[PDB]
């Protein structure tokens, strides 16, 4: 593979571009926080007498 | 045909940008639209 | 409506450059990728 | 490592400037030159 992309290096050029430009997309559709989801969920039975 | 026309070039260079420029006058000048309305076999009519 | 809208010509756009990324690692070459893609207004034109 | 195994070669098969047999950028002018004896110098401590 490494001697293929030696005697190309627009083809290796190309698939880095691709990966690059693939990245710059997803930034822009990528949420945002501090942490994930990582907190356990809880359930509340709230009751009145 | 072809033979030929490779030894003109430069004519055909001057009808393709005719070609870009009527293909871009027929986008523009075509209305857009989504999904057409079918024909269902079926409708309603409303009384108010 | 007011939720998003005209997202078409963002990714047609990317559409045109990673076609040509693809045609330049078929022919090893930055330039003749232009020679195909030249043709998408010859079928454009017959649709309009 | 695909980075490394793809892109890489091809930059260092390309966009690299030849190196004459023997030189380690001993007799590069100002700091460089110091940086390279001074790790040439330790890799051979290192080595004995
Ligand atoms: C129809 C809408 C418009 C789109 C047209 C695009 C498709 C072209 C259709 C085929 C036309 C072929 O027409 C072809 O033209 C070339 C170039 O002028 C001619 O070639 C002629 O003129 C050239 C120089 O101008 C001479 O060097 C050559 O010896 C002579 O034969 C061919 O004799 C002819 O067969
Ligand atoms: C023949 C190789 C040409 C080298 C130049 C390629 C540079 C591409 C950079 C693109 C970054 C988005
Ligand atoms: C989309 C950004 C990359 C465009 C290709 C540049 C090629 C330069 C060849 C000299
Ligand atoms: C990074 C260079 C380290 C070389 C150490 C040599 C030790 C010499 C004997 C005390």
């Amino acid at each position: 593979m490494p001697n293929f992309f030696i005697d190309r290096p627009i083809f290796a050029w190309v698939i880095a571009i691709i990966i690059m430009l693939a990245g710059g997309l997803a930034i822009l559709k990528l949420p945002v926080a501090q942490y994930p989801t990582f907190a356990p969920p809880a359930v509340t039975i709230s009751a009145s007498y | 045909s072809v033979g030929g026309i490779l030894r003109s070039t430069g004519r055909y260079l001057v009808l393709y940008l005719i070609i870009v420029v009527g293909m871009a006058y027929l986008f523009v000048r075509l209305p857009s639209s989504f999904l057409p309305d079918e024909d269902q076999g079926v409708f309603m009519t409303m009384v108010q | 409506e007011r939720l998003s809208g005209n997202q078409a010509p963002s990714l047609y756009a990317i559409s045109l450059i990673v076609v040509f990324l693809c045609l330049a690692a078929l022919y090893e070459s930055w330039s003749i990728p232009f020679s195909v893609m030249l043709v998408v207004p010859l079928g454009v034109i017959g649709a309009l | 490592v695909l980075v490394a195994l793809i892109l890489t070669p091809a930059l260092c098969a390309t966009m690299l400037k030849p190196i004459a047999k023997g030189d380690h950028g001993e007799g590069k002018k100002g700091f460089f030159g110091w940086f390279n004896r001074m790790f040439e110098k330790s890799t051979h401590h290192y080595t004995d």
